[PDB]
């Protein structure tokens, strides 16, 4: 039988949890923030403007990170399929190469996904910190 | 609008829990995760010059 | 025979109803709100502007939650398919891992879907409460 | 032979006509409204603005409801296909669950479609009523 | 522009029929439909707690 | 052999020509209108603004009606396919219902398409009439 | 720009035909079609209460 | 516009029912649901450290 | 053997060249126009504004006409496929009807394409004429 | 920037050819094509009332 | 064996290099231009505005030309497939016609691609020349 | 067996790492930049405006370069497939040419990818340099 | 920011090469390409009235 | 907000490392890469006039 690339399988095993963690914290923080939004009033909305800008950020981070979750199943599916064609068409060497190209790419992604998750925590912490006053008390 | 005392209480409780979880996220979890992941990256697993070392068998 | 992941099947059993619940309440509330919109007049539209902003939120919540409804069938379909290929290509181990990756993911999603539903009720309650005056009486 | 889920088939038998009804009334009303639009003139266009806003609503309602029509055939097609795979791959249990998940969903949709149709008549009646003066006589 | 009397008449008729259908829609059909559907929803068919009662046989 | 639903086939036979008719008239009228557009000049563009607004309408009508033409072949194709699967999987009753669902739908669409074509002639006649002065002589 | 008189003529001709076709569309064709189709709709073919009368055989 | 007395009534009723359902949603159902779901999350089913415990058999 | 609809093949034969002709002229004219665009300067840009509006038209015409080319191969492909299914499923009559609906439609499209090409030449000549002064000498 | 006399010449030539082709397109080709196509349309091939005359033999 | 259409394969042989050349020059010129963009300052941005407008053009040219690259492989793929079906379904004459329609079209495209490439060099040269002062020295 | 084009495989071998490099540096630089964004304040936002403009660039570069990663696997997949069809349909010569067209194209893309990567480093260095003052100290 | 002179030098060189390639593109390559392609178009290969001459054998 | 001293420290460290990597990227790595790649391009491998030399055997 043709097995999964173990070196990667273990990395996926450490990554998946990290992904689950960001998406959940990112959801708490967002809720906390929304719950901070004051009654819609006619004047004095700078603080409101500030919450809206931080919010934009949280929202992109989410969008970005939500994808990671599914890119993992696609790997096994894309790979499973390559191995199958490679097998059914043993004369076609490109399928053999495809499988290895998939592994290399999944490897280069895991590194990038870990990199982009660290960066989310960093950037989030940073922005919530700088503007805490208005995020918490938009009006005073 | 009439929000019963016990119903408002259910909400008050959620809102407090969330504030707490959040003070903790900012003051500790986030600085912690930034350090953990930063280490993971500097680790050998996530640092292979030769990706042909990553190469897995395909016996066909 | 290869059976479904029961641990999950049961969770789906508890989640599905919660989803149906949000989408229906979220529809009442929206209708209520629309019915609150006053005759289009030339001046005095702050209240109207307030109703429009809450409305925007209801609408995202709807958009977000409507998907949940269908992501469930997709699970059984994607899974049914993974099992079948796994079976037809027993030499390809990635199909076996795919199935397991689907289950792990469905498990992580359920938690997120419950998390995102709770948050809808919270955020909705909160915003309707804060701006009830104007939502109910946009003009006085 | 594997038959259709009777219970849903009857609900569909009651729903389809209601759908046909909204889409047609919604088309009359829209035409009536467009024929109400006055000669494009340089000033005095508040009433014209009013007609344009109501019109926006009619148009979303249309967009929303036009989909319902087709979601019904999709059910039988999607189900027909599940039943077939289930049958061809009796060892895969997810396909048997898929069929059942499809029925439950079709049931939950029908309730939502009836709910969203009632709401269209409501919201439409309401808005046409409130701004009838200007919808019928945009200038006086 | 020259619009013949008989042709303008065809239009005038359509625009009258349409106005009539519409006064009726608003003043009656719409309030009627809102009530009918509201009832349909409150009905048992559209109100099942156990969707596992909805379960149909699949003999394979 | 399984034949086409003739009740529908004949209706399709009366509709198709009507569709061809609108699309062509709608093309003449549009061209006539574009040819009415005056030399781009610095001031006095109200009339020009009026031509642009009618134009917007003609353009939606076109967009709307262009689809009708193709929805007809799709019916036979979708139906042909339903019948074929129904036949190949006689145990699957959903395919036998799908075909009937397709016919009902094609019937309800024909009525709608006839309804939406009548309405095009009406709304177009109406708008061209009301603003003829400016459509023909945007400047005087 | 130099547009010879014969070329301009080809255009003037197209332009007149179009104006004529259009006066006719508005003044007659459109009012006519609105009436024909309005009738088609009120016709029985396009008015069936029971769509299960529309039901076509599927022998399998 | 003429909206007969009984028809307007049908509508008035729908709007009343809706207001009632809504005062109830806000003052009770929502606070209740926020609490129920919050609990579900804190429950063991939705809290498994080892997802390899989640692992289902696949005999081939 | 099942042959192409001859009546249509000859119409296509006369049409294809006409399409190739507009797309080329339309490309020359566009290039001529862009080469007419003057050095970007701070003031006196009315003429520049005029070139930009004509340009917009040329651009749509292009967009519109570029499609025609490809709609022709699609006909033979869609038709070839219909005959094939018709043949493979001689019991399914909808496939024979489908084949004939394609011809009828291609016949109506050809007429529309000839109609929309005549109209491009007309509209283009008209607009280039009316604004020649500024298209050629945007500044004087 | 230094644009060489001969190189500039290559461009000048192109730019003139284009102007010429364009004066010709507008003053003649376009009015010609508008007339040709307008005729094609008014022709019988492109004017068939019965499209079931267009019907081609299948034979299966 | 069924061979490729020679008269075209040779034309593609002369075209491909021409495409490679524009895309590369076009990339140099763009980089040169971006490297010309000055420090973002508060006032005096006309020249900056001029660089942005030229840039817009370079960008469309690229977008347009990047497609040509790939349209060539598609030809052999689309054709390969047509010949195959033609062969597998020798009774379907539309497939033989399709094959000839693809060649004619590829021929009509090559002419258009050569035409659109020449035009890029012309329009680029022209625009860079007219605004060289500001493209090179946006501020003086 | 039919092997990959080596000349290309080795070039890919040198390219892949270069791609991985840009994407990572471009991720560091971006994070650095975001972390430089100051507390949202009411006035004095020019520097903030400057960071936003550089950011826009980093973001396009990212979008552009992220694609390169995946275009490599696609080559082996598209090629593997071409060879397979070529093999299964030895009479169809277009499949034999397709494979060679893929190689030639992959070769031309590699050169373009190397060209577009060099260009990112250049453009990025250049812009970060020119506006460093404000990127690092947006307010002073 | 500290950019060592030799690093800045690497950039300056790239930047000079680019200016040079560009003065050449405008002053010569572009006018040359416009002429070559213009000729290609006027050539017979790219000028066939009968596309049936282009017709390739499909022996089936 | 209360950010613990060891937690703020974790962050400060990351933020420093990043500034350092960045001063290095700009002052050196970038000018280096621009030169390396620029050379790669000027190399023969990436410079083949005849792509038919690139042609690989497809024995079938």
């Amino acid at each position: 039988a043709v097995n999964c690339n173990e070196k990667i399988v273990v990395l996926l095993q450490r990554l998946k949890p990290e992904i689950k963690d960001v998406i959940e914290q990112l959801n708490l923080v967002t809720t906390w923030l929304q719950l901070q939004i004051p009654r819609i009033e006619d004047g004095n909305n700078f603080g409101v403007a500030v919450q809206e800008k931080v919010f934009e950020l949280m929202t992109s981070l989410h969008t970005k990170l939500e994808g990671f979750h599914t890119q993992i199943s696609k790997y096994f599916s894309e790979r499973g399929d390559a191995v199958t064609k490679a097998a059914k068409q043993p004369h076609v060497g490109d399928y053999r190469q495809l499988v290895h190209e998939l592994d290399e790419a999944e490897y280069r992604d895991i590194r990038l996904m870990v990199m982009e998750i660290r960066n989310a925590y960093a950037v989030l912490y940073d922005i919530i910190l700088k503007n805490f006053e208005k995020l918490k008390k938009p009006r005073g | 609008l009439r929000v019963q005392p016990e119903a408002q209480a259910k909400v008050d409780v959620f809102r407090e829990d969330l504030c707490t979880k959040t003070e903790n996220l900012l003051g500790s979890y986030f600085p912690k995760k930034i350090s953990e992941l930063d280490a993971f990256l500097k680790e050998p697993a996530l640092n292979e010059a030769n990706l042909s070392n990553l190469k897995a068998p395909l016996d066909i």
